[PDB]
């Protein structure tokens, strides 16, 4: 399908997994003599995790700038993503309730529970629905698939009632995630080149596409 | 820069390489030269598929692009070096 | 089935939930060998029970210092007692090693030979030094109220509370040392500062715990 | 079967429609354990009845005395005579003693249903207590239970759930605006676009602390807003 | 087909063999009867070929033994950087390199050995070193013991990674013989990646850190007031003041106007009169050329496409 | 763990530990009793 397809890839890329457009030029999903992290299960799961974080990031990095322009948020906020405090050298916001290292500790303890509990379900399917976790273990039974746990909370509105409908939604999740992962690379590449915001970059490219593009930015 | 000597040289160089491979005037991913400097059927392993009539895969473009870039760079800097 | 330290990870084989506070935590398999596990059981109980007395001693004397009752900080008490009371440090230390030495050596040989300290060799005392279980020397001297010899289920529950409260106190004493080293103040001075400003007065802003902060 | 919280959602197996106000809604699965569901239902009844009294208190007081701010009525200087500047400690003494009795009585009914359904003093005085959380008798002095109790239990839980949301609106609106719930409506109606959460949010109008008869009680808003 | 091929969980991670000396040999596993066994055990420890006739098993032992060596070398480097940050006179030598003698080993005062702590200068007493680390660190643009301490920690993180890699690629995911027999692929990566990328990356560090820092040092600027490497990496105006061509950015590179970068990419030759060493601008243009040459060389052998050569 | 302790009981390991102990003991003695030439 997509450019780069190879007879070699057609061996394992039979179109069962979401977003199988036949593109594995380096043969990473080949199940033969697979091991470590270079194996189908881990690599498909990692594409979805990267994709979901990238979809939230592509929106989070472009939201404040747009809303600030619309006047829906105070200018105090409306800061550039790289200037939020993730990279102090590039800038940092001093208006948070606490300092970044204090909030970062809160992040560590929160993520460790979220990540290590997500990991345990990939390692021991169904394990997070057994030991007591304040009654929440009822919603962490998961399914046989790590990337698609579903259940009372992760699939609150029970969307994807049929196998076909769920398959389509899984295709749309991977498509939007792959696009957002590419946008997040763009945001970083365009922040190093112009030192401006992604929204600003778009506004300039519309104000004058010729004098406002990568070839002009080089100078 | 557009239409400048450097730009024209670079465009022509890369274009010439792509064209040479596209028309069997150069080695390709499916055409390899013999010790006698010939051009026979190669056996690519990955075997990228190409709808192109001459089976010009993306790898062929990448190769020609590099070759042409190198050629253009050498010619441009070389002319600058020889004053021309 | 039994709650474990890392949910989802099977408990080690040498840990069968029989011991109090068994949450299958032995990542370096240090208690894999049984006899070694029995020794470490008494070790954790002895460390834990001292930590519980320590923590309760620091917390009370720290409260008395927080209020105006003239109780020295834990890290200054040793010098105050010796100075104010003109007590000879060497004498006190040697007396301690004499008393602890006697009690520890008798507990040691009970571990090596269970029940061997109930022969009457010590002033004719027999039953008060036989020992009920490893790390649990009941009798009428150590369990004067009989809580271990009445209601087996209550005894098991009390053992669970003892080990958990001892592990908490052991963590708290490591906290009292780390906080004093990092802040130079007392424990209840640290709690007042945090309570006053919990978002701006914590370890992340102490200038020591996170060097890049 | 019955109507649910959303179109297409499948009710949890433990939610079959026995309890009133059952829309099969347990996204976090906290009712899967029967013991937990019983306690949580009592907790929900408690939060519902208290919140309905709170919504009614803030509204009635606001109409009768529009000059008194609900968020700062607890201050003794704002107490109605002859309770103005009354020793707050002595007041808490009455509340702790009385509440502790009634709360441990209700609690023992949960531990052992029908174990405390009798006057501990004047023997013979007993409440019917048809269901846990529904004592009745002296507690139902007008006999409204002798009818469609289940349908009335639905109205109670539904009005209670709505009052629990409303009360938290009053609180958050009070914190962002500094006005009670009828004053806020008036300010909105006064200039809907001018006065709304879009502008009101971002500001905590509550001090950091207040001195009550000699004691500093720390005060916080529910979000990091300008304070 | 060149591809990643490995066996999963090939060897168990237990201490059972640790307690059985000579387990690797059919003759030595029987245990010692004479003292010759002890010598034979150590002499035949790393002779995998003699241990087993399986090439794949031998290849897996060689690969993991190399990760062990790389980990050893990293610990050695971390120690040198650590001793430069905690037991050296580097900061004083940076200010007075023509008189202060480099020293990075201090001896404890015992049995009278403290005499070995010579008066090297800079208010320091220690053993004079001749490894040339002080001059290497100055060339790299290091001006603080903090930078030496941070590199030491990095080297230990790298040493831990090397030892992990060794355990993982032998006990968890062991590469199969076919993997190791991909000589055409190995040469392409070692020439293009290890050598060419390594040279390109080093040119990056030299152009953005080594050249400005050393230019300021040679101008007489005190090491304390020199801009930190990141300040130079995040500010073009400072680099533009030191090298005017930086004001043009990377445009000249993509426009083939390389001549503009003549102020930092040079062919002076000879020696810097201030320091007596080669010009760093010459070393920068050199490593850039090496990088290009090796990137081309790494595209000569055939792998998974028809293009390339068969050795 | 038993195999690990057996490995720690191997000739070279015990020698390193025993010699480190003996060296340490002698060093500390000369650290607290420097220049000991006679009894
Ligand atoms: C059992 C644990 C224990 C710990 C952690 C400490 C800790 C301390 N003692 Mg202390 N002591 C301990 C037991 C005992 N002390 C004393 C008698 C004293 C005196 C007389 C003094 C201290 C002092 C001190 C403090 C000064 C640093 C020092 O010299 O530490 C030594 C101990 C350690 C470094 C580690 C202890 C074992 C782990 C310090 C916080 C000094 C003080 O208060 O300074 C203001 C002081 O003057 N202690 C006795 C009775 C003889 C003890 C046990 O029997
Ligand atoms: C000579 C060094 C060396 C070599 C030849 C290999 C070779 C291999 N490794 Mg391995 N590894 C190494 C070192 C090495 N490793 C080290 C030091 C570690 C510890 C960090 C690991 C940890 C490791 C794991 C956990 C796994 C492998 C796996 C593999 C196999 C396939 C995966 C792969 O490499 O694809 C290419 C690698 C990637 C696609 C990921 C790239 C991620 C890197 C870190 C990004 C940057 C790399 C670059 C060198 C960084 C330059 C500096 C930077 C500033 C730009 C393969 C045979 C996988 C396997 O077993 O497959 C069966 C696997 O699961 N390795
Ligand atoms: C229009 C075609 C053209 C022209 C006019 C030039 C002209 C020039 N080239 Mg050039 N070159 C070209 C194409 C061209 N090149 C192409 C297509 C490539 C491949 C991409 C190269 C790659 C190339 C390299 C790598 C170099 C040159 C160099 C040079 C300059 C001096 C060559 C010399 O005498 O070396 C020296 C003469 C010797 C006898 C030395 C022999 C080499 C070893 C050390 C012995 C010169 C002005 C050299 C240069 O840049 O000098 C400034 C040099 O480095 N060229
Ligand atoms: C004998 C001199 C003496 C003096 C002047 C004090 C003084 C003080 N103690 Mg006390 N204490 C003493 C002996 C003494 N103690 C002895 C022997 C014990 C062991 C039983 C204790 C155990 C103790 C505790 C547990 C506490 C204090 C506390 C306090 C402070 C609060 C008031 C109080 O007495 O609490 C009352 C506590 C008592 C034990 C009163 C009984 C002590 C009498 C005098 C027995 C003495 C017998 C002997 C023959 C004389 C106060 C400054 C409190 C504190 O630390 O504040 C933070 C605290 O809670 N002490
Ligand atoms: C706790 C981790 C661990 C454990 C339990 C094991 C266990 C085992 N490994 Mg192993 N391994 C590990 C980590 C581990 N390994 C790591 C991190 C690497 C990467 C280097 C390897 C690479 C490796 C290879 C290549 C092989 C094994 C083999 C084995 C098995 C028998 C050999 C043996 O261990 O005897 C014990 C051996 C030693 C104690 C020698 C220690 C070697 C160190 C690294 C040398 C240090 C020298 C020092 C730096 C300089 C000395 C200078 C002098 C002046 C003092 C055995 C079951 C062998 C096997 O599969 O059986 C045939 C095998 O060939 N391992
Ligand atoms: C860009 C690709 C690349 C790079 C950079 C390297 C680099 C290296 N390889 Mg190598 N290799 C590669 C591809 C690559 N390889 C491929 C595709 C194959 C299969 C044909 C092999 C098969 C192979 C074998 C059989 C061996 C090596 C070995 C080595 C090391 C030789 C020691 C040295 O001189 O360097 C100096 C050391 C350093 C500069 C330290 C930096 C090393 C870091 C980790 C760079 C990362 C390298 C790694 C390939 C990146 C992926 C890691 C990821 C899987 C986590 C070296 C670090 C030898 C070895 O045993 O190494 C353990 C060895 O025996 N490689
Ligand atoms: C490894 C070699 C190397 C490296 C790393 C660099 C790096 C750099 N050079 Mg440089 N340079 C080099 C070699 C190198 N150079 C060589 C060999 C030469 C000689 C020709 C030069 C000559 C040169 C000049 C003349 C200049 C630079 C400049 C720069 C800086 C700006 C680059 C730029 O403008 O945009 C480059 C575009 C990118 C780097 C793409 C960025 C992509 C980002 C990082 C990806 C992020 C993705 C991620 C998902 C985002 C999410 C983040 C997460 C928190 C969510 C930069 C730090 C300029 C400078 O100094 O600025 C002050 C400049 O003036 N260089
Ligand atoms: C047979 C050879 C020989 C002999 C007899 C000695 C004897 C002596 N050496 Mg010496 N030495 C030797 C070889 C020898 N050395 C060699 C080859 C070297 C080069 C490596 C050295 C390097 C050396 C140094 C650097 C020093 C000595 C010192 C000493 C003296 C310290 C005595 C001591 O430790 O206190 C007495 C120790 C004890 C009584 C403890 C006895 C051991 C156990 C614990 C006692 C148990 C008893 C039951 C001592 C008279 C020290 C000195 O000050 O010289 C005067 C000192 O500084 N030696
Ligand atoms: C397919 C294939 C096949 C063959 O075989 C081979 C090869 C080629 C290798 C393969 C692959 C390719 C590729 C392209 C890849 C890519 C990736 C990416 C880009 C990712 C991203 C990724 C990305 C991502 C995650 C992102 C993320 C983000 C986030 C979360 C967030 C962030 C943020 C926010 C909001 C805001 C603030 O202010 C800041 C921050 C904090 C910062
Ligand atoms: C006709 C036709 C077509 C078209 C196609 C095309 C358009 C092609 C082309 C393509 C291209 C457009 C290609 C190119 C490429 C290029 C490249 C790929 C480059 C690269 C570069 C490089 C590689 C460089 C290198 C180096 C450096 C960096 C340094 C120094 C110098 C050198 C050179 C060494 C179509 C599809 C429509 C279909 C129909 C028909
Ligand atoms: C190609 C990918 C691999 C190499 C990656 C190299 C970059 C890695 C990320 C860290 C460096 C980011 O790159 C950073 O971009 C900013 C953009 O304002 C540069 O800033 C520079 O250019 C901007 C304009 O764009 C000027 O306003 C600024 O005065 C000048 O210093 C920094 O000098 C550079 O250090």
């Amino acid at each position: 399908l997509y450019v780069g397809a190879s007879q070699s890839s057609l061996a394992y890329l039979d179109g069962s997994l979401p977003g199988d457009f036949g593109f594995d030029p380096l043969g990473l999903l080949d199940p033969v003599n697979s091991g470590g992290f270079i194996e189908p299960k881990w690599l498909q799961y990692s594409e979805v995790i990267h994709a979901r974080w990238a979809m939230l990031g592509a929106a989070g990095c472009i939201a404040p700038e747009v809303l600030g322009a619309a006047g829906l948020i105070p200018d105090a906020t409306n800061i550039k993503w790289f200037e939020s405090g993730v990279i102090p050298p590039a800038g940092s916001y001093n208006g948070y309730w606490a300092d970044p290292y204090t909030i970062f500790f809160v992040e560590i303890v929160a993520m460790q529970f979220a990540e290590l509990r997500r990991l345990q379900d990939f390692r021991y399917p169904g394990s997070m629905g057994q030991q007591y976790f304040l009654g929440l273990e009822a919603i962490f039974k998961g399914s046989g698939d790590a990337a698609y746990p579903g259940g009372p909370f992760f699939n609150l509105f029970n969307l994807g009632k049929t196998e076909a409908a769920m398959k389509e939604l899984k295709l749309k999740e991977i498509k939007n995630g792959r696009l957002a992962m590419l946008a997040m690379l763009g945001y970083g590449a365009q922040a190093v080149m112009t030192g401006k915001g992604p929204f600003q970059n778009l506004v300039e490219h519309l104000a004058d596409p010729v004098n406002n593009n990568i070839l002009t930015n080089f100078a | 820069f557009i239409g400048s000597s450097t730009n024209l040289i670079m465009v022509a160089s890369t274009t010439a390489t792509l064209a040479a491979a596209r028309f069997g005037l150069a080695p390709t991913v499916k055409k390899n030269t013999t010790a006698g400097l010939k051009l026979v059927d190669s056996k690519n392993s990955a075997g990228v598929i190409s709808n192109d009539p001459a089976g010009f895969t993306i790898v062929d473009v990448l190769a020609m692009g590099a070759a042409g870039h190198g050629l253009g760079v050498g010619i441009v800097l070389g002319l600058k070096g020889i004053g021309a | 089935v039994r709650p474990v330290w890392f949910p989802g990870n099977p408990p080690p084989a040498h840990l069968d939930g029989s011991l109090a506070g068994d949450y299958g935590f032995d990542p370096l398999f240090l208690g894999q060998e049984p006899q070694t596990l029995k020794w470490y059981v008494q070790a954790e109980l002895v460390h834990g029970r001292f930590a519980m007395l320590g923590a309760a001693g620091i917390i009370l004397t720290s409260i008395g210092a927080k209020v105006g009752l003239g109780f020295p900080e834990w890290y200054d008490a040793g010098k105050v007692v010796v100075e104010k009371n003109n007590i000879d440090f060497p004498t006190l230390m040697v007396i301690q090693f004499y008393l602890m030495g006697w009690a520890e050596t008798k507990r040691w040989y009970d571990f090596k030979n269970p029940g061997s300290q109930a022969d009457g060799s010590f002033l004719g005392f027999t039953e008060e030094f036989k020992g009920l279980e490893n790390g649990y020397p009941g009798g009428r001297f150590f369990d004067p109220m009989g809580l271990s010899r009445g209601d087996a289920a209550k005894y098991q529950e009390y053992k669970q509370k003892e080990v958990k409260n001892g592990r908490l106190a052991m963590i708290a004493c490591l906290g009292f040392a780390a906080q004093y080293a990092a802040t130079g103040k007392g424990p209840l001075d640290n709690l007042a500062d945090h309570l006053a400003d919990p978002n701006h007065v914590n370890f992340a802003t102490n200038g020591v715990s996170i060097p890049i902060a | 079967d019955r109507k649910l919280w959303a179109p297409g959602v499948v009710a949890p197996e433990y939610l079959k429609g026995d309890l009133a106000g059952d829309y099969g809604w347990d996204p976090l699965g906290l009712g899967a354990d029967p013991t937990a569901l019983k306690w949580y239902r009592q907790s929900e009844l408690q939060h519902a009845r208290w919140a309905m009294l709170g919504v009614a208190g803030v509204l009635v007081q606001e109409i009768v005395k529009p000059d008194v701010y609900f968020y700062e009525a607890g201050l003794p200087q704002n107490l109605p005579e002859p309770f103005t500047n009354i020793n707050m400690g002595g007041l808490l003494a009455w509340e702790f003693i009385l509440m502790h009795w009634v709360e441990v009585r209700r609690w023992q009914d949960y531990k052992n249903f029908g174990s405390v359904n009798e006057d501990p003093i004047f023997k013979g005085n007993k409440v019917p207590n048809p269901e846990m959380g529904y004592p009745g008798g002296i507690f139902d002095p007008f006999g409204f239970s002798k009818g469609n109790l289940k349908e009335l239990q639905t109205k109670e839980i539904k009005n209670g759930r709505l009052a629990m949301i409303a009360y938290m609106a009053f609180i958050l609106q009070a914190q962002a605006t500094g006005k009670g719930p009828l004053a806020a409506l008036s300010a909105h109606l006064s200039n809907p676009f001018g006065n709304n959460i879009l502008k009101n949010i971002g500001t905590c109008t509550v001090p950091h602390s207040v001195d009550v008869q000699g004691l500093t009680i720390p005060l916080t808003c529910l979000w990091p807003g300008s304070q | 087909k060149v591809k990643i091929a490995v066996d999963r969980n090939p060897v168990e991670t237990s201490f059972e063999k640790w307690a059985k000396p000579g387990h690797f040999s059919r003759t030595l596993s029987k245990g010692p009867n004479t003292t010759t066994w002890i010598w034979n055990l150590h002499a035949d420890a790393h002779d995998f070929d003699s241990h087993t006739s399986d090439l794949e098993e031998i290849s897996r032992k060689v690969f993991s033994a190399h990760f062990g060596q790389l980990g050893i070398i990293f610990i050695w480097l971390s120690g040198m950087y650590f001793h430069g940050a905690r037991f050296s006179n580097y900061e004083a030598w940076l200010s007075d390199p023509t008189h202060i003698k480099p020293s990075a080993q201090v001896v404890w005062p015992i049995v009278g050995q403290e005499i070995l702590n010579g008066d090297v200068g800079g208010g320091f007493q220690g053993i004079q070193i001749t490894s040339g680390f002080f001059q290497l660190w100055r060339a790299s643009g290091i001006t603080s013991e903090l930078q030496l301490y941070t590199t030491a920690i990095g080297g230990l993180v790298m040493a831990a990674a090397m030892f992990f890699a060794g355990w993982f690629h032998y006990h968890k995911a062991a590469p199969k013989l076919e993997w190791f027999q991909n000589v055409e692929s190995m040469l392409n990566h070692h020439l293009g990646g290890l050598l060419g990328l390594g040279s390109l990356a080093w040119a990056g560090h030299q152009i953005h850190v080594s050249l400005p820092v050393n230019k300021l040092l040679d101008a007489g600027v005190d090491p304390k007031e020199i801009p930190l490497p990141h300040d130079l990496l995040l500010n073009r105006a400072i680099m533009a003041d030191l090298y005017p061509s930086f004001a043009k950015g990377i445009a000249p590179f993509f426009t083939l106007n390389w001549s503009e970068y003549s102020d930092f990419l040079t062919f002076k030759g000879g020696l810097n009169p201030v320091t007596g060493g080669l010009w760093l601008s010459d070393t920068a243009h050199h490593h850039v050329a090496i990088a290009v040459l090796f990137l081309v060389a790494g595209h000569m052998y055939r792998t998974n496409w028809g293009i390339g050569h068969s050795m | 763990m038993k195999d690990f302790t057996t490995y720690l009981s191997t000739a070279p390991v015990i020698a390193t530990i025993w010699f480190t102990f003996t060296a340490g003991l002698l060093i500390e003695i000369n650290r607290y009793f420097p220049d000991p030439l006679v009894f």
